[PDB]
């Protein structure tokens, strides 16, 4: 029931979101938005994501858009009379078990490292571009 | 000479040899319609070949995995337990 009520509210923060009648609002609605969805990613058991989404989204994209607001004004049935008891649990595997951040940590940075570096040009274009446009400097 | 004497057997050398001309044409249309052949055999291949996946370099995994089955994070959990003796 922790799902349920949490993403109604996800949902209703998002609708108020588009419908807002002032951009403050509307930003105020957009961080309980990533609020509710870092608590939905919290109870999915992804814990590194659930925070980066504070650190990220709730953290600077947010400030950021606060910023610039505050200036320039088949399904199985829920039957589970029998399904409860028959979990098989395979203990092998449960010694040394990763975190989610060791198992991401493992092959972001060395199989698949021309995407973090493609990450980094992309990084590095967004950086020149807020530069090139802004810079008054009168 | 006089004109005429020169001007026949100068006109004959620039005619040409009519037997190599027969010949030319028929060989030419010979080899036109085999080759004709070939190409309306050539548009009727598949964009698709039969084979595709059995193809060497279509796998690029069947024989990458099997040295990589062995590093952190892709082990059977059935691996480390026993492979200490």
């Amino acid at each position: 029931m922790i799902l349920s009520v949490l993403s109604s509210l996800a949902l209703v923060s998002g609708l108020m979101v588009v419908r807002a009648k002032n951009p403050v609002h509307s930003v105020l609605f957009f961080i309980l938005v990533f609020c509710d969805t870092s608590g939905l990613l919290l109870l999915l058991g992804l814990d590194f994501f659930a925070m980066i989404f504070l650190v990220v989204y709730i953290g600077a994209i947010a400030v950021l858009f606060l910023f610039v607001v505050m200036m320039f004004h088949i399904p199985l049935l829920p039957t589970q009379r029998n399904t409860t008891s028959l979990r098989y649990t395979v203990y092998a595997g449960k010694v040394r078990s990763w975190t989610n951040l060791e198992t991401l940590g493992n092959l972001l940075y060395t199989y698949y490292f021309v995407w973090f570096l493609v990450s980094s040009l992309i990084l590095l274009v967004a950086m020149i571009g807020a530069i090139v446009l802004t810079m008054h400097r009168t | 000479g006089f004109i005429m004497e020169f001007a026949e057997n100068l006109v004959l050398r620039l005619m040409e040899n009519p037997e190599e001309r027969d010949r030319k044409a028929r060989e030419h249309i010979y080899e036109m319609h085999e080759r004709c052949k070939k190409i309306k055999e050539m548009w009727a291949l598949p964009i698709r070949p039969y084979g595709f996946w059995t193809f060497e370099r279509h796998n690029a995994q069947l024989r990458w995995d099997p040295q990589i089955s062995q590093v952190a994070g892709r082990r059977d959990p059935y691996d480390d337990l026993l492979e200490d003796n």
